[PDB]
RNA sequence: CCAUUUUUGGUAAGCAGAACUGGCGAUGAGGGAUGCUCCUAACGCUUGGAUAAGGUGCCUAAAUAUUCGCUCAUGAGAUCCC
RNA sequence: AAUUUAAUUUCAAUAAAGCAAUCCCCUGAAAUUGUUUUCACUUUCUCCCCGCACUAAUGUGGGGAAAACUGGCUUUAUUUC
């Protein structure tokens, strides 16, 4: 009869360590030609090496790589013993993990950098122009405020 | 070597533990005791709700596992110390000479005169937070008591070493003050 | 004083045996060899133990005797005299000469190369 | 140039790599101000370093120590001496590079206004395993009797408290700036405001 | 082509026989699997074993077949047990060791890495006798037994090691070793 | 006269004496920190290329490269000839 | 950055079907100069029982059951999901 004590457990559960290297956790590749793509940890081969599989949106193929080349992300969805590309694709679509990642702060920092880098000279001038407009108004408020 | 190594360290009953900022600290009836582990690699955590302390190391190696037992044994002592107070009983042996025991500095420094009839003075102050008391129960016994297991043991050892004399034989020269009994009050 | 014997152990220089070319050769110190009960059979010698060399450096006559006598005493003290046979498998034969004109005969050692057995119990 | 001065906070860094990385840049021509020089780490133990320094102390010129080697006792000068070791100081390029390096115990006031940077590849817990023994250079210097640490510690605490008030002021001012900035996003042109939102700021 | 980078060494099935003669009109056929960096090395290793085992030599034999072996599944883990004979400074020693991998070739790579690392043993001084798949219950090694447990996780044990671009010499604020 | 391998005398010798070949001598550029003999390689004068021996933290030109091991030393250890 | 037609136990999905339930793709363990026959081995964020919160963990140690979601194979179409 295990179900009678649980309010206490939920109330007092806090632990500092997070983002555990447990199957089905989203991870950001930080080394090699696949860097900057996100991927799941499928299986764990041995202490330094894991079986990784990108989302089919990220497109990094299923492969063995060292865990050292990953930076693990907040999300995890519990998964079965092996992969399957279709079932992974269906589950990833179902749980909306990319959307959750993008909603998370690191995803926001990355997408802002990507857009900014690829922007045109006119777009860049528009951003400069907008900040220049903003500064004029802000200074006007600060003077008015005095 | 091991993937996971753990230890579950008995409830400190009636007393106030704190694990914050690596300097693990327990307060209780007889004192507050502080002891750093910042150099150790462990994730010591206070289990709290059901009390207990849980020590866990990730990817241990046999030295580290040993450190987990050393720390748990120290925590158990720390709890014991604040709850019930450590007593090191030191018996004074002498074949002949009177050894004059003057506890000075309000029960904090035993001054010793006349070991082996020396006519010279041996001073040993206690370490922080520990009492040096005398026995009314039996003539030669000396009580070294406190919350910390290390400071009483070190103080008692220092008292023994200070008395003990260099040179020639020792086998029939048994004279001196020796730790007899480790207890709590 | 009597040469370090360290020199003799190396197998260098052309092999020189006791011979008619010697015209006076010094005797080996080892002369006793084997000990124990010599007469025995396969049923009795249920155990046969061998001491195999691994270094493969030349071994002095005196060293062979000294090692053997030490062994004999350990056997006699432990298991009694008549209950074993200790056989000296190797025999000294390499005559060594020194100087202070080629040298003059002064040492006798055993020639030692791969897989040789020194003693057997 | 790359920057007017690189100012380096020596806290948490290992001696060799910090010196080695500085030396290649120093040769390239940057002027670099090392601050808090006492708080650099040597990777040997306290005893191990004491042993090495004792041996260094033993070295002498027998016929005349007046023209002998120098047993430099200041942590900045120790760092400087090590960097000189990693330079061709007998050359003119080496002499110039050696002049370019500046070393400072604790935090001096012309550099207390200034920014401080760190070298991530020279950080001790980046590059030395956690269970290994080690020693801080100022502590080592104090250990071999050359204590100028207590003064620096007093100076640092006084400076750090004043700095804390400066940091709270800077934070406060930024909060107010953010409030004014957020206010004036409504006051700018919509289309431009939308472009500014779209690529972020 | 792919994009794939690290780790190479291959598996070969080689079959050979003695040259036909008047004396023997039906030579014995000898087969072996061999782990090698290339086919020429694989032939040479086969020949070294053919020379050690039989009195056959390259000049007295013929190649019947040599073909590269590809593992059945590249991404499914197996426990491979390998028996090695290797040579020390003094002499010869036997060992049978266990490796978790998805590939026999990867297991051999781990084995060579171990023999080099733990004994200072050179490639020349190793002889691989049989590498084969071993059941999870049967396994001797505790380091492989730990992997085979019901559930496994870690809080990230490895330091960061960013791309060359972001390995720059100066940092604006002090960093941290890893997130909690 | 020097080196490898084979080798005789001599405790041994950067000792005495050889054999076969290659060097040095009479010949050098690059490496071996350094160096008559080791390694790579033999040279008109120049430009460009790509490499060898050999390296790639700094001195000092190239990686604070990757990958799996092992290693803490109150005198750790670091490359043939050395 | 690519690219052609070959070669050599490549695949992976797609959406409709089946087949067996430690059973199958596999891989184990067994009984002269042949084959073949035996039972061993998957999952689970399913359920129950004991420990009853005992955890490294949104759990958990032990004992059992459950299924085919999971995976495997046979198919039938499909390749710019």
């Amino acid at each position: 009869v295990e179900l009678t004590e649980e309010e206490l457990y939920i109330s007092k559960k806090n632990l500092l360590f997070k983002r555990f290297v447990e199957p089905g956790r989203l991870c950001l590749i930080e080394y090699g030609p696949y860097a900057g793509k996100l991927c799941f940890i499928v299986d764990i081969v041995t202490i330094t090496r894991v079986i990784v599989d990108g989302a089919f949106i990220t497109g990094v193929p299923r492969m063995v790589i060292p865990l050292k080349r990953l930076k693990l992300l907040k999300e995890r969805i519990k998964i079965n013993k092996n992969c399957k590309s279709g079932f992974l694709r269906k589950t990833v679509n179902s749980t909306k993990v990319l959307e959750e990642f993008n909603n998370s702060k690191l995803g926001k920092k990355m997408i802002i950098k990507k857009k900014r880098d690829e922007a045109t000279d006119f777009e860049r001038f528009q951003v400069y122009f907008a900040k220049r407009e903003l500064k004029k108004k802000m200074t006007t408020i600060k003077n008015k405020k005095n | 070597k091991t993937i996971v190594s753990t230890q579950k360290v008995l409830i400190p009953e009636g007393v106030k533990v704190a694990i914050n900022a690596r300097k693990v600290t327990v307060s209780g009836k007889y004192g507050t005791l502080r002891r750093s582990f910042r150099h150790l690699p462990i994730d010591i955590r206070l289990n709290k709700l059901k009390k207990y302390i849980k020590v866990v190391m990730w990817f241990g190696v046999p030295d580290s596992l040993a450190c987990i037992r050393t720390v748990c044994t120290h925590l158990k002592n720390m709890f014991t110390g604040v709850t019930k107070k450590f007593l090191y009983k030191m018996r004074l042996v002498h074949a002949h000479f009177p050894i004059n025991s003057n506890i000075v500095d309000n029960n904090t420094r035993i001054e010793i005169r006349n070991y082996l009839g020396e006519k010279s003075v041996r001073f040993v102050k206690a370490l922080p937070g520990v009492v040096i008391e005398k026995s009314p129960n039996v003539k030669d016994e000396i009580y070294v008591s406190g919350a910390d297991i290390e400071n009483v043991s070190l103080t008692a050892a220092l008292i023994h070493q200070s008395v003990l004399c260099r040179n020639k034989d020792i086998r029939k020269f048994l004279d001196g003050i020796y730790v007899s009994e480790v207890t709590t009050v | 004083g009597r040469r370090p014997a360290r020199c003799y152990r190396y197998c260098k220089n052309k092999p020189y045996p006791k011979s008619r070319y010697c015209r006076g050769v010094p005797d080996p110190k080892i002369r006793i060899y084997d000990m124990g009960r010599k007469k025995a059979d396969v049923n009795e010698f249920s155990g046969v133990v061998h001491l195999v060399s691994y270094e493969y450096e030349q071994i002095s006559s005196e060293a062979l005797e000294a090692a053997r006598i030490s062994a004999n005493k350990y056997m006699i003290t432990n298991c009694g005299k008549d209950n074993f046979h200790l056989r000296v498998r190797i025999h000294p034969f390499h005559v060594l000469r020194i100087n202070k004109a080629f040298g003059k005969p002064n040492g006798v050692v055993a020639r030692v190369d791969i897989g040789q057995v020194l003693l057997s119990i | 140039m790359y920057k007017k001065e690189y100012v380096i906070d020596c806290k948490g860094h290992l001696l060799g790599r910090l010196a080695s990385l500085i030396a290649k840049e120093l040769l390239n021509g940057q002027r670099i101000v090392a601050v808090r020089c006492e708080d650099i780490n040597i990777s040997g133990s306290l005893y191990r370093n004491k042993l090495k320094y004792q041996e260094f102390l033993r070295l002498r010129t027998n016929t005349n120590p007046k023209k002998g080697p120098l047993h430099l006792r200041e942590p900045s000068k120790i760092l400087w001496r090590c960097v000189r070791g990693m330079l061709p100081h007998k050359t003119y390029k080496g002499q110039l590079a050696l002049k370019k390096l500046k070393v400072c115990v604790g935090m001096p006031a012309p550099y207390d206004k200034k920014k401080k940077y760190v070298l991530p590849s020279a950080l001790r817990a980046f590059r030395l395993k956690k269970h290994r023994r080690y020693c801080r250079l100022g502590t080592l210097s104090s250990r071999v009797g050359w204590n100028y640490d207590t003064l620096v510690k007093k100076n640092e605490v006084l400076r750090k408290q004043v700095s804390k008030a400066y940091y709270k002021k800077k934070v406060n001012n930024l909060n107010e700036k953010k409030e004014i900035k957020t206010e004036a996003l409504n006051l700018i042109n919509p289309e431009q405001r939308q472009v500014l939102e779209n690529f972020g700021y | 082509i792919d994009n794939s980078l690290n780790t190479n060494i291959h598996q070969y099935h080689i079959v050979g026989r003695a040259i036909p003669t008047a004396k023997d009109k039906n030579p014995n056929v000898y087969r072996m699997c061999i782990f090698a960096k290339n086919d020429t090395n694989a032939k040479s290793r086969f020949w070294y074993f053919m020379k050690k085992i039989n009195k056959l030599k390259k000049s007295n034999g013929e190649l019947l077949a040599c073909e590269q072996i590809k593992e059945r599944f590249p991404l499914r883990v197996k426990n491979y047990g390998v028996l090695l004979r290797y040579d020390s400074r003094t002499g010869t020693h036997n060992m049978y060791k266990e490796f978790r991998d998805t590939t026999k070739e990867g297991a051999i790579a781990q084995l060579y890495s171990e023999m080099a690392g733990r004994h200072r043993a050179r490639a020349s001084s190793i002889n691989i006798i049989r590498i084969s798949e071993i059941s999870s219950s049967l396994v001797r090694r505790p380091h492989i037994k730990q992997l085979l447990k019901r559930r496994l996780r870690f809080p990230a044990l490895h330091l960061p090691t960013l791309q060359k671009e972001y390995r720059k010499k100066f940092a604006s604020k002090r960093p941290s070793t890893y997130r909690m």
